[PDB]
């Protein structure tokens, strides 16, 4: 599917890894600012 | 500066859509009003859309608010 | 799952007043009927005195003219700009 | 107000709660602020 | 000073509340990362 | 004569002044896809910059504010530059706006820092190892300056924005009387207008930048 | 002795001198309120 | 590709034109009279009002 | 051969037939603002290639719903008295 | 009325106060900017210091006005 | 009229609160020529924290003639 | 009475004395500014000596504000 | 008149905002001499900085001026 | 009486001298701490030139601060 | 004339300002002795640069002293 | 008589002066102490330009306070 | 009398403009302490600059209370 044919979640299913996981940083941006 | 190109388009559709009258067509123009006249006081214009009605009220404005550009002339 | 995008919204006259605007009012004076219509509609407007001039009016006057003065000036750099950002995810991603 | 509740409490429960615990004290001490001044003003122009 | 004129003030500051907890903490906490 | 653009306005008998402080969150909207058009995803930038830029110094616990740091910024921003237009009202120029809106977040600090660290807290109040010939003359200024945080940290910002539109205003009088008398005078006027102009969508961001950076720091110190 | 006892230096010492004069502070204000 | 105009409008064109033209000439010539003479009292007023603060400073 | 259609199709008269057809409540106040807001966005700024027309529409507006709300104090300096 | 003549007298006199202000936030942004020329591996900490002077300048610019204004509405 | 002259006064003295703002920009471009003069790399940065300080000067100043104003035209 | 318009104008002027704290803190937290750059090794005497400097200047400007109070409160 | 008293009183009083130019002025050149005498090289942009400067300073100059002729008689 | 009017205005301003003081020390403080940066070998040297340009800046505005308390108490 | 004592002690006051001549030219001439006792090959024309700080502050200082002037002799 | 309060008023303009004094104290001081911290062997011949300096300045604040004097007692 | 106390403010107020010169001289002299205490060989070349520049100031607020003189003889 194109880029633009995506939706966040799209990317959570194919590319796990990147996940913004919400349990290791409840808050906004969701992890430190390395 | 470019006002003379555009100033010419101008020209090409003003000398054909400012023109003043003429009287050939007031014959048409009477006979066309009333033709209005009659499609008023029947209460044919019933029969229209809306946006015809519209298109005609603003072409109608347009006409009109030309008369105040006729008074700034004074 | 999403639907894509247009390639262009509805062009647009001088910036601010839609086009279609002006097809609607085509067939009975066709090109010089609209331009004359909104020179009626503002003469009067100063005319009548529905809009009275101040100070005000020169702010506008210099907020919208460096206003002109930077879309005209960077409009297409930025687009260029954004252009690039979103590809460059694309890549990065990719 | 239901579409109000899970629209504005899933996002923001975390954040009340845990977070903004010592901004709305701080809003308290400004009901009393905002209280007093405006009781000082609204008596001192009937006095007048 | 119309500022001083304290028979608003109330309303303005509620405002302040909701805006500036209630709709930009949507806007902005939808942000995503790179 | 010239206050009238403070004064509080309603079309009507109702309060309408609750709408014009909403009218910014509309210029900002939000994302539903991964990529999007120009207008979310110059404004998805320019946040990230700033967020990396703003949260470096604070340590763990406290980088917990940035969305409200964030979102303070945004929202004074934008009423700051929408003011700017021809005939616009900007809610923070009332000096209760500002009030409003800097108080809880000062004592929020104090209270998150008091509550946690008293003792290094209350230290604070003695510069580490000052000579010992000054403590009561010393510890009265730490303390009173403490205070006057808030009350600058909103005075300030009203003042600012005030002081602007003022200005605008006069010499846009004054340029209407000289086109009425002559020509030279009016057109310098307008220029002057123009930089004057520059200068306030300058300070329009500046004030954002510095309020939020006050804030910042200062929940740096207590976090 | 004192200057050990209130010591400028470490965060004790600061935390019982700021303390110190706090409350001396208070119990003269209270003193002049009579007067 | 312009279009041409239709007679009707073309008619309701100029005499629109020229009548709003009289009444503006119209409007300028009654107008001037009495707004000079309201203007001249008022004039007369002014005067009365200088000499009363002259004499009640 | 629809009883609901775009205001703009409607004929003259049927009108009244109209304003009879539709809804009024509340709920049916928040569904038009919303679908006027989403026709303006899908149209000129859910695009590629926006421009600045597909933003200085709503500042051009704002600029006259606030000359709207300032007319009244306004009637006190019009240059010409007897206009 | 001289009762309020002399509070506009008191007004316009205290308003100078902060001129000091803006000579110290000129003076320390001067600082800093050679500060951070000289060794550039520190402009973190040197930003840090060089704020907090301002907030303390400020501080003790805006004493003054906050007691003009004081003067003047009582 | 003793008000009036009492509202002029206070506003001249008023205006002289701008001072610092002359100060702190003269000083503050000093600053900025000098250390640029020995660092001509980084001009960037020295520009940004120029304009900054340039800012919160102005700022003061607009200050003053604020004050001034609010007296003068509007008690 | 001219005499209460005597004591407002007096405070009012007499409150003017505290821009000399702006000036001397300035220069004060400039210097510690240079100075902790060339050493950086130091910073603990640098901030105490910087401390003695700020305190004692603005109690020095602030007996000006005091004495603008002790006037008009009493005398 | 006691009016025009105030008039002209004010009027002397606001030209009184003109120290913040005269001291940018000089600090501004001060540093400009220094500067240049450490790197006699980058001399027309150290010049033009200068210039800046120079500007901005008159800027505070002109701004208290006008402000003074704006009530000297006519407002 | 006019007498306790114009006392009063002379007291505040003359108040003013404090001025020079606070931009002195402030100067005095920050050319020490620039100047220790560079060889902290001279503390107590340092310190001492310190506390003497201290006494005599402080002192020149005493003289002042106590002339005007002189002229109010006294005269 | 109340307004005839207005003239000279507004007169008086306009001069006050030329403290900026002072502050401003001590530091000029500061500046270049220390340029010069830097660089001792670079005088014959700081010398210039500095007569140029000079004549401009001297200038703006007297021309506010014109000022102070012609309010004397309104 | 109102000669009483104008010679009050004029005392308290005129002491004002005295801050220059104060600012050139404490600059000539400080540079004292950056001088003597970059060649401490020349110690005395520095002490020596900065009494000179000193004196210089404070020969003219004197004068200052001098007139002052000269106007508030004798005429 | 009006004369006589105006001219008492007069004085009073154009007194005051010397201060600048204080501070100038403060800074002329700080500069050629410096400059010595780098380059200890020209001492003669920078007091002969540093006269020079004090006799400027010096004259500057002579003229600026010459001002105040006059006045009181105006
Ligand atoms: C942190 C860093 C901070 C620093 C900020 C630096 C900037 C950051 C980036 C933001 C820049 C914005 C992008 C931009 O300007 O568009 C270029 C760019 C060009 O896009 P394009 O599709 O290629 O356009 C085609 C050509 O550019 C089209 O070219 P053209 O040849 O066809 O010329 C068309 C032009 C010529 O047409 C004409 O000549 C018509 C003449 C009549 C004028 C209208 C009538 C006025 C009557 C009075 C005049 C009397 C005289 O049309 C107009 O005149 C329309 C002007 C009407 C006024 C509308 C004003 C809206 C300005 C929006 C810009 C926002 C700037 C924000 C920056 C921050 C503020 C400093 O736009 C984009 O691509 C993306 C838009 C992104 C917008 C981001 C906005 C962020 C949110 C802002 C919220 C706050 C609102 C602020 C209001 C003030």
């Amino acid at each position: 599917i194109p880029f633009d044919q995506m939706t966040i979640e799209d990317l959570n299913e194919v590319f796990p890894e990147t996940k913004l996981d919400k349990k290791k940083y409840p808050y906004w941006p969701h992890r430190p600012i390395e | 500066t470019y006002s003379k190109p555009r100033l010419a388009t101008f020209w090409h559709y003003a000398k054909v859509e400012l023109v003043p009258p003429t009287p050939a067509e007031i014959p048409t123009a009477i006979q066309s009003l009333k033709k209005i006249v009659n499609s008023a006081q029947t209460g044919s214009f019933k029969q229209l859309t809306v946006k015809e009605a519209l298109l005609n009220g603003l072409v109608a404005t347009e006409v009109l608010m030309w008369f105040y550009v006729g008074e700034i002339i004074a | 799952p999403v639907p894509p995008l247009p390639e262009h919204g509805g062009k647009v006259r001088l910036g601010l007043i839609p086009e279609e605007f002006f097809q609607f009012l085509y067939p009975k004076t066709g090109v010089t009927g609209p331009y004359v219509l909104g020179t009626g509609l503002i003469l009067y407007l100063l005319s009548k005195e529905i809009y009275v001039i101040t100070a005000e009016t020169f702010s506008a006057i210099s907020t919208i003219g460096v206003l002109v003065y930077i879309v005209k000036k960077y409009g297409a750099s930025i687009g260029a700009f954004a252009d690039k950002l979103n590809e460059q995810k694309i890549a990065q991603l990719e | 107000l239901q579409s109000l509740i899970k629209n504005v409490w899933i996002p923001l429960k975390p954040y009340y709660t845990q977070v903004y615990q010592e901004i709305w004290v701080g809003m308290g001490l400004m009901g009393f602020i905002v209280y007093k001044i405006r009781s000082a003003d609204k008596r001192s122009k009937a006095l007048k | 000073m119309p500022q001083l004129d304290t028979s608003t003030w109330f309303i303005t500051i509620t405002s302040m509340i909701m805006t500036l907890f209630i709709l930009f903490q949507l806007k902005i906490s939808n942000y995503s990362y790179p | 004569n010239l206050f009238a653009s403070f004064i509080a306005p309603t079309m009507m008998g109702l309060p309408i002044v609750t709408l014009i402080i909403m009218f910014p969150s509309l210029l900002f909207p939000t994302p539903k896809r991964l990529i999007n058009n120009r207008t979310i995803s110059i404004q998805q930038w320019l946040i990230q910059l700033t967020s990396k830029q703003m949260m470096a110094i604070h340590n763990q616990k406290g980088q917990t504010w940035s969305l409200m740091l964030m979102s303070l910024i945004m929202f004074i921003g934008s009423t700051n530059i929408l003011g700017l237009l021809p005939h616009s009202f900007t809610p923070t120029t009332q000096l209760s706006m500002n009030l409003g809106m800097a108080i809880p977040l000062w004592s929020a600090t104090v209270f998150t820092g008091f509550r946690y660290k008293t003792k290094t807290s209350l230290a604070h109040f003695l510069p580490q190892g000052t000579p010992a010939l000054l403590i009561p003359m010393l510890v009265i200024i730490e303390t009173i300056s403490l205070f006057i945080q808030p009350v600058a940290l909103a005075v300030r910002l009203t003042a600012n924005i005030t002081a602007g539109h003022l200005l605008i205003h006069l010499i846009g009088g004054a340029t209407l009387a000289l086109l009425n008398i002559n020509t030279m005078t009016a057109f310098i006027t307008f220029t002057i207008l123009i930089l004057l102009t520059i200068l306030e969508f300058a300070v329009a961001l500046i004030q954002a930048y510095v309020f939020t950076l006050l804030v910042s720091l200062y929940l740096h110190d207590n976090t | 002795g004192i200057k050990k006892y209130f010591n400028s230096y470490t965060l004790t010492g600061r935390m019982n001198c700021v303390l110190a004069t706090y409350g001396g502070i208070a119990l003269l204000v209270l003193y002049f309120k009579l007067r | 590709p312009p279009v041409q105009v239709s007679p009707l409008i073309k008619l309701g064109r100029y005499s629109a034109l020229f009548l709003g033209v009289a009444y503006g000439a119209k409007r300028y010539n009654y107008l001037k009279p009495r707004a000079e003479e309201e203007r001249r009292i008022a004039a007369e007023e002014k005067k009365k009002q200088d000499e009363l603060k002259r004499i009640e400073r | 051969p629809l009883k609901d259609r775009r205001l703009l199709e409607v004929k003259l008269g049927e009108l009244p037939s109209w304003i009879l057809m539709r809804d009024f409540t509340p709920s049916g106040i928040a569904g038009a603002f919303q679908r006027g807001y989403y026709r303006y966005y899908n149209k000129y700024v859910n695009v590629k290639k926006g421009s600045v027309a597909g933003l200085s529409m709503v500042l051009a507006a704002y600029v006259v719903f606030n000359y709207c709300r300032s007319y009244k104090e306004l009637k006190h300096e019009r240059l010409r008295k007897y206009h | 009325d001289i009762d309020t003549a002399a509070k506009f007298i008191g007004a316009g006199a205290a308003t100078v106060g902060v001129a000091g202000s803006g000579a110290g936030i000129g003076t320390v942004f001067g600082s800093l900017i050679i500060g951070y020329a000289r060794n550039p591996s520190l402009k973190q900490q040197l930003f840090s210091y060089a704020i907090l002077g301002f907030a303390l300048s400020e501080a003790m610019g805006l004493f003054c006005l906050m007691v003009a204004f004081l003067i003047l509405f009582a």
